[PDB]
């Protein structure tokens, strides 16, 4: 998620992503602990015993069956975790996340309500406003003539400026807003 | 927009779509509210003579 | 007068006064929820009496308090059905959500919405003691559909989650499936019978025929 | 009647089982609770056993009798069978809660 | 309703996971140190890492994210930035 | 459930009763002098009683007798023992008695079949 | 060996038993690399739009009103009329309406005659 | 396999970002300024009003109003059960006749 | 408050199935390093749990001991 | 009352609920086996079932075969 995809998998991502979903799949199986390990051991015996293989296209072909096997094998119901896409806990509190555009309509009786949460904002806001030029100028110095490549972005490369694209990123809600 | 990517990071998480990207043309039943067309782990003919 | 109607009314009424106060202070503040509690446990008590009443004698009684419109040679009036059935389930179900209503006390704390939490499940509980009592075929299908949209609007309680709405969406439809049925019942028994009450539809219908109750069967 | 009792508090249960777990709802996650939960687990136990018709609690009074009805009645051979079936099957899911919830070893966060 | 975490808890969580791992010596063990490239470890070991950070804290680390954590104050850093943990 | 299921499935629905059509024979069919049922409670008692259509049977007068016993020791809900085990064993002979119709019916059934099958004997011989 | 999962299509087929994920060409790998560029130029100009502190309103979406024109306002223009749309146009426009009349006609000439013989029960229809 | 130098220092300078903006998110020991403008006593207040008065409303409501025109309120009628006396009149419903008795 | 994790090293498989796991996995010749990190949930007040007949039979203990004084009181009582 | 969380240990009980499980615990069970004591009818019947085999022809009022 906080990661910028690439334009594929290599086969080292392919085969570890496997032996993950492999390995949580197992579990979703083989609910107690010992039992589990069992198994789990006996699964990375499988991997290391096809670990080294000089022939790509014999371990794409391995890969390929693999995939069928466990798409064979898989739990019907595997488990997830709450928060996790198909938990049970997953997007429960997006409904409580709100923006701080959104805070800054309040009224001024709510502002006075809050006056020393509202100064650290202003100045949050002075550093957000006294900042963009020199983002927007970084960004258009280091891409290339034909455009963005990737969804990659840079760091600040100078000691008194800012990583440019980061005012929603660090100023989005908290996991618990509410 | 089931079948898409959940993990990535997309200008609209609910609807699992970006910006200027093409939209389907029955994005308004493909919404993760309606239709659904992801694998599952039985095939569709087996469902179907299982379930009749 | 005999105690049983106005204990009965009474209890239903007093279910229905905290959602008046859901415009107050108090439902402002924290302590909305033991509120709601307090109100559920004496409406508990307060149907427990005719209860006993009823284990004495067996007591059963209608009232149609209030009379609402007349569609020519049909009256339609709200009216309430006081009987085994009603006078036996009231108190249990005031006792389940005496009960249920505490367990969310301590298990919805962290739930900044407490509060219309509570009013829902209040709404909930009148709504499905419409249904109970309800004497007549229209006064069933309100019941019948405030618990149904109390259900929709509790379901989706976390309004960010897709997954909720889908439930929700899907609850409402099988439930409007039902409706199609309880609707075809009420056309079925006003078109052969001239009412909507269910003292009327025992007397007309002796041997009562298949679409009606076919109708009957696909609600429930 | 019976069943809004005893079914209440078997969702009652259920839940706090879910909320001293964080938020977990998953039998292959929960284990250990016989003696990690006291009165959750005694409270799930006695409404597992009014719920598969223990011989004189709550749900005796109407499964057992609804049960004599259906067996001595001009029935459906195949509505009885399976009315007997799901009978059966629903001590094996009451056993299925209470092995997979409570016996056992822990299987939740450390 | 749970107390929340510290900086000084995950990397004490992280740290006793990883000292409970076999395949790594717990006495030069350190919060910096990599897992290839002075731990001696490879790709399934630091996936069966990442899986074992994942039933620590209750939570998953997407493939995307995790291939990226080859440090104990990495996996910290993630863990306390995803959970909004700042002392 | 029951043996009389696979006889009459599995077997012979013609030495099987009918229970949808029984009694086939007149109930003087082998009983020279038989007694009509006697009825003690009145239409109009239990009229006043307000006993369920289903429990206007020939017991009616221990469903009575019970409902006044409950009425009265209404506190004490465990004082109608007695009442409670008479009326159980009024429907308890009622249900012997239509145990020994139906046994009767099976019986007379199968005595017809065996009077049928001498008869159709003699005339082929 | 293993049974062979058949896609269909609203059960999709997954993405790791696609023949095609594991033949890959050169210029598939180019392909995804100009589709990821793409991705990434649209990204870069929505987040410098998203980012933009003096920006007050919404981003328009060039998709979004090409997605809601071509539903609605694009569609007569381009319609021609063809055997397939006007055999399809006839029946979902008009085989209902004919099926209906059908039906209804029918069972009210039954009830009609019915009630002509004398035979229809409307004791306690007091309300039309 | 991992962070390049870029990806690396732009994740530790947002993390100190989040960190000293979640630090300003945490308020102030005076920060809510608000505007100027025994257990059975409460219990006895709510008795009164929440049951009382409902109660006395109802009871006013059925008695002179609600059975003030016919069979608004209709009770089934009482059981009449053999050997009881009938409260209207004074009269006596005689016993049934002498059971068969049996054991 | 300011919990303080229990020392590591008191982890160990031995007694648990888990060494019966790593026993299987040596005659196989195989190794699972997470083993003391699944140990923590077989010592300490986990150690051990009743089986599902003992669960229903909680509190048939006392209820049998209550219900013999019960009856015996009822006893007594019946015959004065 | 406040419980300290534990970390990979068994959770800190209270005598309070302790007793208060066994006790619900020691309840059903003297109400089942005080049930069965008095009222054991519910579970094993309290009439009979006759064998209708065993019903003579005479009180059933079947002739002979013959006659
Ligand atoms: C009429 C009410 C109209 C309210 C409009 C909005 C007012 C407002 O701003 O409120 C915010 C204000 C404070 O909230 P806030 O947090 O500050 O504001 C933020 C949000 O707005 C807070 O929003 P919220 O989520 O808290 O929403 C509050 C409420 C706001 O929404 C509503 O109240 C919607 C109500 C209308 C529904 C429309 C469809 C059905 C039409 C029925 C028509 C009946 C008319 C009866 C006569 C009405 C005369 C005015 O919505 C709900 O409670 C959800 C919908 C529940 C509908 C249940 C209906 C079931 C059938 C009932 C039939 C009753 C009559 C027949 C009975 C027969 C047997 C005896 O709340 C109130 O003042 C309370 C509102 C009313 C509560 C619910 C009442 C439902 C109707 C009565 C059902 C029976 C219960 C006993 C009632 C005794 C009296
Ligand atoms: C309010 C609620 C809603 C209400 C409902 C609202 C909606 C429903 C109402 C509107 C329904 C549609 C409008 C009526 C039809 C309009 C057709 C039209 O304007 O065509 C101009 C349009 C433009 O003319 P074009 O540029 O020269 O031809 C372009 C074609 O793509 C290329 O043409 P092609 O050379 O490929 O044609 C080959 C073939 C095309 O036809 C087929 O392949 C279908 C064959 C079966 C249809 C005919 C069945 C009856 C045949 C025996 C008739 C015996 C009569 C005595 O031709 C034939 O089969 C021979 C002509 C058949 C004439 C039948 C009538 C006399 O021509 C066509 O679309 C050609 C087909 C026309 C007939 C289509 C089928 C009609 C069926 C009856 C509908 C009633
Ligand atoms: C009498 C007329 C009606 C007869 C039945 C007509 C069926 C028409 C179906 C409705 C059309 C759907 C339009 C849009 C509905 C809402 C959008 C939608 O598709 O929601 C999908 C939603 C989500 O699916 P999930 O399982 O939750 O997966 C979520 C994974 N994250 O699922 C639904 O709610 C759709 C359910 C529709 C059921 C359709 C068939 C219903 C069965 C009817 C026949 C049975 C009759 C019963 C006989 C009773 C015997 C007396
Ligand atoms: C509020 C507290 C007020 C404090 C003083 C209490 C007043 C008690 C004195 C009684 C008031 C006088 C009174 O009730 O007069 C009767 C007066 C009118 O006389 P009717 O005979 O009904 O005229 C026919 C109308 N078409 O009735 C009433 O006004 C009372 C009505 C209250 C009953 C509940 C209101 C119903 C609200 C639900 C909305 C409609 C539901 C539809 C019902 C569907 C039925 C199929
Ligand atoms: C295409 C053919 C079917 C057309 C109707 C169904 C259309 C699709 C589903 C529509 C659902 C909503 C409307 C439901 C209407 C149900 C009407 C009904 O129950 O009719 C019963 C019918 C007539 O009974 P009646 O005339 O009252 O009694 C004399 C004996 N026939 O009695 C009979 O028909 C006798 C058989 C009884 C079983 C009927 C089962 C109907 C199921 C309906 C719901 C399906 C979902
Ligand atoms: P690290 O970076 O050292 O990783 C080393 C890797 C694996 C990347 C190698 O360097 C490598 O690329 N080796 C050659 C390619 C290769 O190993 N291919 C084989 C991969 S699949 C394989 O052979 C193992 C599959 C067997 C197990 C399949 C699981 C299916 C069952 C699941 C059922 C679901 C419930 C149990």
């Amino acid at each position: 998620a906080f990661s910028a995809p690439a334009a594929y998998l290599t086969h080292q991502q392919k085969v570890l992503r496997l032996y993950k979903r492999a390995l949580r799949h197992l579990e979703s199986w083989c609910v107690h602990r010992d039992k589990y390990r069992y198994f789990a051991c006996l699964m990375r015996a499988r991997f290391d015993e096809h670990k080294n293989e000089k022939d790509m296209v014999k371990a794409t072909q391995l890969l390929r069956q693999a995939e069928e096997e466990f798409w064979y094998g898989q739990h019907p119901q595997p488990y997830i975790f709450p928060e996790s896409p198909g938990g049970t806990s997953y997007e429960r509190y997006e409904c409580y996340k709100v923006p701080e555009w959104c805070l800054d309509d309040w009224h001024p009786s709510e502002k006075a309500m809050y006056p020393d949460y509202f100064a650290k904002r202003e100045q949050w806001k002075r550093l957000r406003r006294e900042s963009w030029e020199r983002e927007v100028k970084q960004l258009q110095e280091e891409t290339p003539p034909g455009g963005p490549r990737t969804e990659a972005l840079p760091p600040a490369r100078k000691e008194g400026d800012l990583p440019p694209l980061w005012w929603h990123i660090v100023t989005r809600p908290r996991e618990r807003p509410m | 927009q089931q079948e898409r990517d959940p993990w990535y990071d997309w200008d609209h998480p609910d609807l699992r779509l970006n910006w200027g990207e093409p939209i389907h043309w029955d994005l308004d039943m493909y919404i993760r509210n309606r239709v659904d067309t992801s694998p599952t782990p039985v095939s569709w003919n087996t469902m179907c003579k299982h379930l009749f | 007068m005999n105690p049983f109607a106005s204990l009965t009314l009474t209890t239903l009424t007093i279910l229905t006064i905290p959602i008046m106060m859901s415009n107050s202070n108090i439902y402002k503040t924290n302590l909305y929820p033991n509120y709601v509690k307090t109100t559920v446990s004496y409406a508990f008590t307060l149907s427990l009496v005719p209860l006993l009443m009823f284990m004495h004698t067996g007591q059963e009684m209608i009232i149609s308090n209030w009379h609402w419109m007349t569609l020519q040679t049909v009256e339609l009036s709200l009216s309430f059905k006081m009987d085994y059935f009603s006078v036996m389930f009231i108190p249990v179900a005031l006792f389940v959500t005496w009960s249920i209503m505490e367990f969310s006390m301590w298990y919805m704390h962290s739930d900044p919405f407490i509060n219309r939490f509570f009013k829902y499940l209040l709404l909930f509980l009148i709504t499905m003691m419409i249904l109970v009592t309800a004497n007549n075929l229209f006064q069933l299908f309100i019941g019948w559909e405030g618990v149904g949209i109390m259900s929709f609007l509790l379901i989706g309680w976390w309004h960010g989650r897709t997954d909720a709405n889908t439930a929700a969406l899907q609850a409402i439809l099988y439930n409007r499936i039902g409706d199609i049925g309880f609707v075809l019942s009420m056309a079925w028994f006003l078109t052969h019978s001239n009412a909507w009450d269910l003292q009327q539809i025992f007397m007309l219908n002796n041997e009562c025929p298949n679409m009606p109750l076919i109708g009957l069967l696909l609600a429930a | 009647c019976m069943h809004a009792f005893f079914k209440a508090m078997l969702f009652m249960c259920s839940g706090s089982i879910i909320h001293s777990l964080n938020d977990e709802q998953d039998i292959r996650k929960m284990g250990g609770l016989y003696k990690a939960m006291p009165f959750t687990t005694t409270a799930l136990i006695i409404g597992s056993l009014a719920l598969t018709g223990m011989p004189y609690l709550t749900g005796f009074y109407s499964k057992d009798l609804i049960i004599e009805a259906v067996n001595m009645s001009y029935t459906n051979a195949w509505a009885l069978l399976m009315t007997l079936i799901a009978t059966s099957l629903t001590a094996a899911y009451s056993t299925r809660i209470i092995f997979f919830a409570f016996l056992g070893k822990p299987r939740f966060p450390p | 309703d749970a107390p929340p975490l510290t900086l000084e808890a995950i990397k004490d969580r992280v740290l006793y996971v990883l000292k409970l791992y076999d395949k790594i010596d717990p006495e030069k063990l350190s919060v910096n140190s990599h897992f290839m490239k002075d731990l001696g470890l490879d790709s399934l070991d630091q996936v069966e890492i990442i899986m074992a950070m994942e039933d620590e804290f209750g939570f998953e680390i997407p493939d995307i994210d995790a291939e990226k954590l080859m440090c104990p104050q990495e996996i910290v850093d993630y863990i306390a930035d995803k959970k909004d943990v700042y002392e | 459930m029951g043996a009389h299921l696979a006889r009459r499935y599995l077997g012979d629905a013609s030495k099987e009763p009918d229970p949808l059509r029984m009694p086939t024979f007149p109930p003087d069919y082998g009983f020279p002098e038989r007694k009509e049922r006697e009825m003690v409670a009145t239409q109009q008692e239990m009229n006043d009683a307000q006993l369920m259509l289903q429990q206007r049977d020939y017991c009616a007068h221990y469903l009575i007798q019970l409902l006044k016993c409950k009425r009265d020791s209404f506190p004490n809900f465990l004082a109608c023992k007695h009442e409670q085990h008479d009326w159980d064993y009024c429907e308890h002979l009622d249900y012997v008695k239509r145990m020994k119709e139906f046994e009767r019916e099976r019986r007379l059934l199968q005595r017809k079949k065996r009077r049928e099958q001498r008869e159709a004997e003699m005339a082929r011989g | 060996s293993f049974p062979k999962y058949k896609p269909s299509r609203l059960a999709t087929l997954p993405a790791t038993l696609d023949p095609a994920e594991y033949d890959i060409s050169p210029e598939t790998r180019k392909a995804q690399a100009e589709r990821l560029a793409i991705r990434s130029r649209l990204k870069r100009e929505y987040l410098l739009q998203y980012n933009d502190p003096n920006r007050l309103g919404v981003i328009e979406d060039p998709a979004l009103i090409r997605w809601t024109y071509a539903r609605s306002a694009n569609i007569y223009p381009n319609f021609r009329p063809t055997p397939k749309t006007s055999l399809l146009g006839a029946l979902f426009g008009i085989g209902p309406l004919f099926f209906w009349y059908y039906v209804f006609k029918t069972d009210r000439d039954k009830k009609e005659k019915l009630i002509q013989e004398g035979k229809l029960d409307q004791t306690f229809n007091i309300s039309y | 396999s991992g962070y390049t130098p870029d990806e690396k220092l732009r994740l530790q300078q947002l993390r100190e970002l989040r960190r000293r903006w979640l630090k300003d998110q945490e308020l102030s020991p005076r920060e809510p300024v608000l505007p100027p403008r025994y257990k059975t006593y409460r219990h006895s207040i709510f008795a009164v009003t929440h049951v009382l008065i409902p109660v006395w409303i109802i009871h006013y409501y059925l008695k002179y109003h609600v059975t003030a025109k016919p069979y608004t309120v209709v009770e089934r009628k009482p059981r009449i059960f053999p050997g009881d006396t009938i409260l209207e009149t004074g009269e006596v419903i005689p016993l049934m006749k002498e059971f068969p008795d049996q054991h | 408050s300011k919990m303080e994790l229990p020392d590591y090293k008191q982890w160990k498989i031995e007694g648990t199935p888990l060494e019966t796991v790593q026993e299987k996995l040596a005659a196989r010749g195989l190794r699972d390093p997470w083993g003391r990190n699944e140990a923590w949930r077989y010592s300490g007040g986990f150690a051990n749990n009743v089986s599902f007949v003992g669960a229903l039979l909680k509190g048939f203990k006392w209820g049998f001991a209550a219900f013999v004084v019960a009856v015996g009181a009822e006893y007594y009582l019946e015959s004065q | 009352v406040h419980i300290e969380p534990r970390y990979r240990q068994f959770p800190q009980l209270t005598r309070s609920q302790l007793i208060q499980a066994e006790f619900f615990s020691a309840t059903m069970w003297f109400w089942i086996l005080w049930r069965f004591w008095h009222d054991s009818d519910a579970v094993l019947g309290h009439f009979p079932y006759p064998d209708p085999s065993q019903w003579t022809d005479e009180e059933l009022g079947i002739l002979p075969d013959d006659e």
